[PDB]
């Protein structure tokens, strides 16, 4: 998934209010955050196939 | 522009006049003229356009026993119908009018052009008086009273250059071919008057203003900008959506917040 491109990112928005309420930073890390998450909630020896 | 052909039966230059259009086993197919890409005037765009045709008719068309009188579509700028005599019913000179006016289309019969998928048209100053309407297509039934009078040969009515006179009567003949060989398809028309050859001329079915040419197209300015629409200049980042615009940010349909012509 485009994570932290500005240029090719994604949108979430409402209908009523249209303002696109997603905006990434190409200076943040998206998926290390992720990792680091992931990593602190469970070890990672275990193997989710999801 | 009648890609196939039947081999001729007589490679002589004709004789007869007319009397019937007809080219045996004539097969017409859609081609896909392209000139190449690139700032050019309009003289060269024409030009261009015609070495275009002639290329279209040297891939296939040469090597399929055609004529080389059967060359349907061309783009040209003559008056065709200019310094003709209303009772010679030819042109006085025995050549056409050299001088350039407005980009005419000359169609054989079962030859037509097509613009519904290209916007050259406004480049070639012709346009559809009904812009919107589908399929914007110059058959050669289209050009129909735009007919392209037949030359004067000077041979035959060669009085003019001699006895001291330039008048003479009824040794009236048209051109059947020309100086190499290869013919003007001079024919009579449904109303039989004098010869003219079958070309159909855009600008002569225009002139004439009783209907098809003046109330299917328009003659007007070749207008050589490049027939370019509007701009649409977009700030989606920090404009709100114009009323009727939806928040599209992250795709090219953003909403447009400037507008301005090309």
């Amino acid at each position: 998934l485009y994570h932290d491109s500005g240029v090719c990112s994604g949108t979430l928005n409402s209908e009523r209010s249209g303002m696109n309420v997603v905006v990434e930073l190409p200076d943040r890390n998206t998926e290390l955050s992720y990792q680091y998450m992931l990593a602190d909630m469970m070890s990672r020896h275990h193997y989710f196939a999801l | 522009m009648m890609w196939k052909r039947d081999p001729p039966t007589s490679t002589a230059p004709p004789s007869a006049v007319g009397s019937g259009y007809s080219v045996p086993g004539a097969q017409y197919k859609w081609y896909d003229l392209t000139v190449p890409e690139g700032n050019y005037a309009l003289c060269e765009l024409i030009d261009l356009l015609n070495e275009g045709i002639v290329q279209l008719y040297l891939s296939e068309g040469r090597q399929n026993n055609v004529q080389k009188s059967d060359i349907g579509v061309k783009f040209d700028t003559r008056n065709f119908g200019l310094l003709r005599d209303p009772v010679t019913g030819l042109v006085t000179p025995g050549t056409y009018v050299y001088k350039g006016y407005h980009p005419d289309i000359v169609l054989l019969p079962g030859c037509a052009i097509d613009f519904t998928y290209s916007r050259l048209s406004l480049l070639l100053g012709i346009g559809k008086r009904e812009p919107y309407s589908k399929g914007f297509v110059i058959t050669y039934e289209d050009l129909q009273g735009g007919d392209i009078p037949a030359l004067l040969d000077l041979d035959s009515v060669d009085v003019n250059d001699a006895d001291g006179e330039v008048i003479e009567l009824d040794n009236a003949a048209p051109l059947l071919h020309d100086s190499a060989g290869v013919s003007y398809n001079v024919i009579y028309d449904q109303v039989t008057g004098k010869p003219v050859t079958a070309y159909r001329s855009w600008m002569l079915a225009y002139n004439v203003p009783n209907s098809q040419a003046n109330q299917t197209t328009l003659l007007t300015v070749p207008d050589m900008a490049g027939g370019i629409g509007a701009m649409y200049t977009s700030l989606p980042d920090t404009f709100i959506a114009p009323t009727g615009f939806k928040e599209d940010n992250t795709t090219n349909l953003c909403p447009v917040v400037g507008m301005n012509l090309f």
